[PDB]
């Protein structure tokens, strides 16, 4: 016989007659697997990048404006690993380009970039 | 249609994860580079928010929640988060920033409000449950300012009671009665007003207002 | 020596556990990491306590056990100090399943017996039990796992096989059935409502005849939908099996000493994780 239930804080209680309870106390094996987010700072200077407006149908926060680029990441991992080569080759494509110098028309900007 | 090849290459290949597929969506979609579903949006949100509370980065996952489109939703990952995690959520300033999302006034003291009726606040309640604090609480000044709160406020017995005791006599007297017909607490609220009728009085009127306690209703008799 | 402790259930803070094994006492403990710390034992039954399970520390400090004794007993910390309160025994044989419901129901209780019967003990203003009881299922029931929403219902398991599906009305002021589903060869030993409030609802429903059919309605309307987890017999008979709050993940106790874990992918259909 074995039971076993998800924990309010998401987590998993099982027959074990190894500890003290009865019960094992077991931290879910996480997919997450990405150095950087267990390290609050990211987490900080990634509330800078965002405008959070409440809903119109609620008071609850949710995000209005997004400053976030595959750009930003790249200063958390190391310019070796095949990760990096990822965010990187994905703010290439997709990141948005500016062109500091002005330019006669925009349909030149727009070949420029 | 770049959603239309990633809904592809989701269900063929899993080289890009849950938090990549996560940013790239918010990215493209807060930059206009590109266009995806509300609940293309909102799966993979979810889908990361979930794996973050697994990882017991209750703060991020709550971050993460907030890029739901769903207004119900949200609503709800986001209150049943706060109030069954709130302690780990007010620790240092970046899980002050992060109460300062924008989480709800509300939301935030209630949570809070939980916590303190599990573990054994006030000022919360202030901004049933009022009579049982009305009962833990069973000086002066703080009866006052809690009157004073009731009254920006505007359960009516207590109002009177209160009033009575700051200071029709006999309608506040049954007002109280009733209220503790509604034990220990209310035991000790009739013994005060047994005790303030006795200083009132230091010969019907004070018949009709009489009309360990029972040793002392004996002894005044 | 604890060598058989069948249920434990954590507090919505998760920092005091409760055990409850078969020598009838429930311990109690003050969580930590590593050292969960017994502050408690309590002894109140006459026969091996199935099933224990806090409710919602909005009703203060309150624990609902079933045990052999056919009891249901209701218990309370009161200044540090545990007292049983009240007591629903109102079942001719023992108790396995009971469950508190959701918190905006009032503080609703979920009994299910092997007398075929599941009852739901309200407790009034006096503190005193108001008990509005159905019968469930014929040779005996289970399991019984409530279900969340914003019209409400709970599920159970059955020793014909069944999984009922029941609904509040107030026509009846009883639990009217609304559907049944039919799936397994043996005893149904629990089943689960996901806690879900996503597109569909989740049923994960564990089996003796080691299988874990899977119920996905659509919504409201159109009836559930059959999907054998994997369509092969475990190694051993599954006993318990229980939905993830955040993520819809499904956790299996099976009789063979691992728990597995299964996650849906965009197929519909589930795959392991761990």
């Amino acid at each position: 016989y074995t039971f076993a239930k998800f924990s309010t804080g998401s987590m998993l209680l099982t027959k074990d007659i190894v500890g003290k309870s009865g019960v094992s106390i077991k931290r879910l094996p996480t997919e997450l697997q990405r150095k950087f987010l267990f390290d609050d700072v990211y987490l900080d200077k990634e509330i800078e990048k965002v405008t959070i407006e409440a809903r119109k149908s609620n008071p609850y926060p949710q995000i209005s404006e997004s400053s976030l680029l595959f750009k930003d990441a790249l200063d958390y991992m190391e310019k070796t690993s095949s990760d990096y080569n990822l965010w990187k080759l994905s703010s290439i494509l997709f990141d948005p380009v500016s062109y500091p110098y002005k330019t006669d028309n925009d349909q030149v900007k727009m070949a420029l970039l | 249609n770049t959603e239309k090849l990633y809904k592809e290459v989701r269900q063929r290949t899993n080289a890009l994860d849950v938090q990549f597929c996560w940013y790239l969506i918010q990215t493209l979609r807060f930059n206009g580079t590109r266009v995806f579903s509300k609940e293309t949006s909102d799966e993979a949100t979810f889908a990361f928010a979930a794996q973050l509370e697994f990882a017991q980065l209750h703060g991020h996952s709550l971050f993460v929640s907030c890029f739901l489109n769903d207004d119900k939703a949200a609503e709800d990952t986001i209150k049943r988060l706060v109030m069954r995690e709130i302690t780990l959520l007010r620790a240092s300033t970046n899980d002050h920033i992060l109460n300062r999302l924008k989480i709800p006034s509300q939301l935030i003291f209630n949570a809070q409000a939980l916590k303190d009726r599990y573990e054994g606040s006030e000022v919360q309640n202030l901004l049933d449950l009022a009579e049982m604090a009305i009962v833990t609480s069973l000086v002066q000044n703080n009866e006052l300012k809690t009157l004073r709160e009731i009254l920006n406020e505007f359960v009516s017995i207590n109002v009177f009671e209160v009033y009575l005791k700051l200071v029709q006599e006999t309608i506040d007297s049954l007002i109280s009665g009733m209220k503790i017909f509604y034990v220990a607490a209310c035991c000790n609220v009739m013994s005060q007003e047994i005790v303030s009728k006795i200083l009132e009085k230091n010969k019907a009127k004070l018949l009709e207002l009489p009309l360990q306690d029972l040793m002392k209703c004996t002894y005044k008799i | 020596h604890n060598e058989l402790i069948h249920d434990a259930v954590l507090d919505y803070y998760g920092k005091r556990l409760a055990t409850c094994s078969s020598d009838k006492t429930i311990k109690i403990f003050e969580v930590e990491g590593e050292t969960h710390k017994l502050i408690d034992t309590l002894t109140g039954h006459e026969g091996p306590v199935w099933r224990v399970d806090w409710a919602h520390p909005k009703f203060g400090t309150i624990l609902a056990s079933c045990s052999y004794d056919g009891k249901v007993l209701i218990w309370k910390e009161e200044n540090g100090r545990w007292s049983q309160i009240a007591v629903h025994a109102v079942h001719s044989a023992s108790v396995n399943s009971v469950q508190w419901a959701p918190h905006e129901y009032g503080p609703l209780l979920l009994v299910a017996s092997s007398d075929g019967k599941v009852s739901v003990v309200e407790f009034k203003e006096n503190g005193t039990t108001s008990p509005i009881i159905i019968d469930a299922h014929a040779i005996g029931v289970n399991s019984a796992s409530w279900a969340p929403a914003t019209s409400r219902k709970f599920v159970t398991g059955g020793a014909d096989n069944l999984v009922k599906i029941w609904k509040y009305n107030s026509d009846a002021q009883t639990y009217v059935l609304e559907s049944t589903l039919e799936g397994h060869s043996d005893w149904v030993r629990d089943v689960a409502w996901s806690p879900t409030v996503l597109l569909r609802s989740y049923l994960a429903s564990v089996s003796q005849d080691r299988t874990c059919i899977i119920w996905t309605q659509d919504n409201e309307q159109g009836p559930w939908k059959k999907t054998l987890l994997k369509e092969e017999k475990f190694p051993d008979v599954l006993w318990r099996a229980s939905w993830s709050l955040s993520g819809n993940v499904l956790a299996l106790s099976g009789g063979d000493n691992k728990v597995t874990l299964w996650k849906e992918n965009l197929e519909g259909k589930w795959e392991p994780a761990g």
